[PDB]
């Protein structure tokens, strides 16, 4: 717990440094917020375009021209501007589903990841996922995924089962391993080698069929308890 | 100076036979980068690093220790 | 078989409209940003078309490769582990796929940022890290585990005690091996297997032709060759006739782009679904019923296909 406390406490710290000096993290949010003001400018500038009409100031036609020609010109403005809206409206509808699709991805992570513990691999972030902490950000959300990444490997000789008397003992949960002499049944995602006793291992079949099985003695819990 | 790509005609950057992570991706796996005195190089990106796991039918590798990495999404 | 990326394509918002002609170039300047909002759009696709391919295929830190000698316990992956012979190294299956699925008006086709021999290094890595290391290369450094002791940890995931495996191992290999071959005959004789991928590649090429033919249409303008209206008429007349061309040849682009945006956001969805299978199904083992295919799910093997990915569940 101690070592885990520090590894987490530190881990939060480094975030603030990734966030302090760097603008690359928030690109997603930032890229969205631009694409709007992007379009709006585009949408605004489209006012000052001629669109083929004599001028883009709607009343500087009307001074120049007697209405029946303006009525012809103001079309090319309307027809121009109107179309320019739909092109903007569409681009919102399309983009609004590019968010709407991301909402559901958050609305999921907010449920499964935060409120639960998500078995889905590399959904809740690379590694095994412990929990997650949401944080709001403008027009967006930021999850801090606390993930569990294993570290220090050690090679080991393994065997898929063990012959005791000709019965085959298989590990209930975890692998058989050995460091080269003694046989240890350990859990898979962390190394805690334990003597092999019949409560680690369930009997199944017998020894001729298995491919790879090795000899050993699987210790009896009970047999010592006997002799007195 | 002139190079020739699979992507197109690249001009102003130097070829490099080495291969590093992709940096300013261009086309057909030619990733320009400014690392080098300096100049702009262009080098075929090697996807990732390289590794080959040591595999044998009795060989298992169990992590003895872990980290905790708070990511950000 | 999932579409992953579509064909990255830009377009010249000017030449496409006004071929080779400044007379028409002016009257485009009137409409302003309708030229460059397009290239702003069509690029914002071709930008991410390599984000799609990125998220899907590169979930793996390092490019692994198989050990030299294959003994996996009787499973035969020689079908799917990359062919050393073909210079592009694409495991025997993927070369099937690449047989199935198959420069003018400003229309370009940009090169996909990752060439196949790259994509086929990843889907070699993934496929070759899944074998030895199991899922542990998605959670960290790849941890070699005997493939025959792997499957026993993919039976504990479907609720079958592992002693089923080792005793039935042989039979399972033959059931696995034999099951691979069919996939090669399945794919071999039928072009309606890949139709999805085949349809994407069609829909684009379907849309491009549609876009190109528009250059031959009158739109009420007396000709579809811009040079004509220029030559026979005096400018103040051509000022109008060229509008309808421009208007048409513009309103034909917005139609075209708005398609691509939609269609891309369809691919953008299918990519995320693939990158979800690649993450959940390939790397780990999936508990999500019928997400990884009819039946309980043991593992999955990705295989690239042109503008797509193909899983063997
Ligand atoms: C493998 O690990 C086991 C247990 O950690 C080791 O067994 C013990 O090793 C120590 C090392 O000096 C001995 O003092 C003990 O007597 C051993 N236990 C028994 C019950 O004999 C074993 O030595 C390790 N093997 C290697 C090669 O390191
Ligand atoms: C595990 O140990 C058993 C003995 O407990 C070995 O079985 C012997 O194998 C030899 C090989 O020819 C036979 O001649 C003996 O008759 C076997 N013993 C019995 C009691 O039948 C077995 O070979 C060992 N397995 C491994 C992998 O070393
Ligand atoms: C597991 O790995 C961690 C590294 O994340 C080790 O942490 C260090 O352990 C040393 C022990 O010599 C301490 O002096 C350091 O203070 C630790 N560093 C941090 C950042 O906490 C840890 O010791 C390892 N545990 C085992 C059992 O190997
Ligand atoms: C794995 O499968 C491949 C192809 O199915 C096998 O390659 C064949 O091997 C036989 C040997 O009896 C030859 O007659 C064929 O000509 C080979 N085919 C090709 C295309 O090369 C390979 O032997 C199998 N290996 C294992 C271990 O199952
Ligand atoms: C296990 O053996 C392989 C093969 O020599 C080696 O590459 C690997 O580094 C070994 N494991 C460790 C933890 O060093
Ligand atoms: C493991 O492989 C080695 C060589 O690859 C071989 O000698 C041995 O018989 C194999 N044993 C098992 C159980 O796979
Ligand atoms: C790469 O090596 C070749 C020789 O095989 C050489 O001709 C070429 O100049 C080298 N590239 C660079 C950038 O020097």
């Amino acid at each position: 717990q101690k070592l885990i406390a520090n590894q987490f406490n530190s881990a939060i710290g480094k975030i603030q440094d990734s966030l302090s000096s760097t603008a690359s993290a928030l690109g997603k949010l930032q890229d969205v917020v631009n694409q709007n003001a992007q379009a709006l400018n585009t949408l605004v500038k489209q006012l000052s375009s001629n669109f083929g009409a004599i001028s883009s100031v709607l009343n500087d036609i009307l001074s120049r021209l007697d209405p029946p020609e303006a009525e012809v010109q103001i079309d090319r403005l309307i027809t121009g501007r109107l179309q320019s809206l739909q092109t903007y409206v569409t681009q919102q509808l399309i983009r609004a589903a590019e968010i709407r699709a991301s909402a559901n991805l958050a609305a999921t992570k907010m449920s499964e990841c935060v409120l639960g513990q998500s078995k889905r691999v590399d959904f809740c972030g690379k590694g095994y996922h412990l929990m997650s902490f949401p944080q709001s950000a403008p027009h967006g959300v930021v999850f801090l995924h606390v993930t569990y990444v294993p570290a220090q490997e050690k090679n080991f000789t393994t065997a898929p089962a063990i012959c005791h008397d000709g019965k085959a003992h298989f590990p209930r949960e975890g692998v058989f391993v050995s460091n080269g002499t003694h046989w240890f049944v350990t859990q898979r995602n962390f190394y805690e080698p334990q003597i092999i006793t019949t409560d680690n291992t369930f009997v199944s079949g017998n020894c001729d069929v298995v491919i790879g099985i090795v000899n050993n003695t699987v210790y009896d819990p009970l047999q010592p308890e006997l002799d007195s | 100076n002139v190079f020739q790509t699979r992507a197109g005609c690249l001009i102003g950057a130097e070829h490099v036979n080495n291969s590093y992570e992709c940096d300013i991706p261009i086309g057909a796996g030619i990733c320009a980068s400014y690392q080098t005195s300096q100049s702009i190089i262009a080098y075929t990106m090697s996807l990732g690093a390289e590794n080959s796991v040591a595999y044998s039918n009795n060989s298992i590798a169990i992590p003895t220790n872990f980290t905790i990495s708070v990511t950000t999404e | 078989i999932l579409p992953v990326s579509m064909t990255k394509t830009s377009v010249d918002c000017t030449m496409y409209i006004c071929g080779d002609s400044t007379e028409c170039s002016n009257l485009l300047l009137q409409y302003g940003s309708f030229c460059t909002q397009l290239n702003r759009a069509l690029t914002g696709i071709a930008v991410e078309q390599d984000k799609n391919t990125q998220e899907v295929f590169a979930q793996v830190k390092q490019i692994y490769k198989t050990p030299p000698i294959k003994d996996f316990g009787g499973f035969n992956f020689s079908q799917i582990l990359p062919d050393p012979s073909k210079p592009s190294k694409r495991s025997f299956i993927e070369d099937l796929l690449f047989n199935k699925v198959t420069k003018f008006n400003g229309l370009t086709v940009l090169p996909p940022l990752l060439t196949d021999e790259m994509i086929a290094q990843y889907t070699s890595a993934l496929l070759a890290g899944t074998i030895t290391s199991g899922w542990t290369f998605g959670a960290g450094a790849a941890l070699q585990i005997p493939f025959a002791m792997q499957m026993a940890y993919r039976f504990n995931g479907i609720g079958v005690t592992q002693n089923v495996l080792y005793e039935n191992q042989k039979l399972i290999a033959n059931q696995f091996n034999s099951a691979i071959g069919k996939i090669q005959d399945s794919l071999s004789s039928t072009a309606s297997a890949l139709g999805k991928l085949q349809d994407v590649v069609n829909q684009n090429a379907q849309a491009l032709n549609t876009l190109v033919k528009q250059l031959s249409s009158n739109f009420g303008a007396i000709s579809s060759v811009l040079n004509d209206i220029l030559s026979r008429l005096d400018p103040p007349e051509a000022e109008v006739q060229i509008d309808r061309l421009i208007t048409g040849r513009l309103q034909s682009l917005q139609t075209y782009v708005t398609q691509q945006l939609i269609r891309a956001a369809e691919i953008r969805a299918s990519a995320n679904l693939a990158a979800t299978k690649m993450s959940e199904c390939v790397l780990g083992q999936s508990k999500r019923v019928d997400f990884c295919g009819k039946g309980y799910h043991l593992m999955s093997f990705p295989q690239s296909a042109p503008h797509g990915v193909v899983f063997l569940h």
